[PDB]
């Protein structure tokens, strides 16, 4: 929920650290079409 | 496979996305045993002789 | 030939269609309707 995103050409980066990640918040949202992963399975993200 | 460590697959993937990775490690480790047991069987014949 | 056959009938939203595929996860697949990991059969669906 940033107000305005960057363009794909100039893509933004954030270092996320020293904090707790609860991806089940993101995965339990209906809001997304796309939530596809490539070295982990999304339900396991919380166990890690 | 995405790891050499069996638990690092089972702690990162679900019960379907893991099976392909695990079957790679089974195939590789099993062919490692068939190599070793072939070497040692053949070697045994040298010691027997 | 088929030994026994069960047709399971229900309605869902169009987006939630992919959750009916075997071994998926999501609000339907978690606590409404679920296929086993070694399911045999067909998921047949149409916009209603």
């Amino acid at each position: 929920n940033a107000t305005r995103f960057a363009s794909v050409y100039a893509w933004n980066r954030k270092r996320i650290s020293n904090c707790v990640a609860d991806y089940s918040v993101l995965y339990n949202s209906a809001s997304f079409s796309t939530f596809k992963c490539y070295g982990v399975s999304p339900t396991k993200l919380n166990d890690l | 496979a995405i790891s050499s460590v069996l638990n690092d697959i089972l702690s990162r993937l679900d019960k379907v996305e893991a099976e392909v990775q695990i079957d790679r490690l089974i195939t590789g480790r099993l062919q490692s045993l068939q190599t070793y047991v072939t070497q040692q069987l053949i070697r045994a014949a040298e010691i027997r002789a | 030939c088929f030994t026994n056959v069960y047709a399971d009938s229900f309605v869902i939203r169009g987006d939630e269609v992919r959750q009916i595929a075997p071994g998926q996860t999501g609000k339907i697949a978690d606590y409404n309707y679920k296929l086993p990991d070694d399911f045999t059969g067909c998921v047949i669906a149409w916009n209603s």
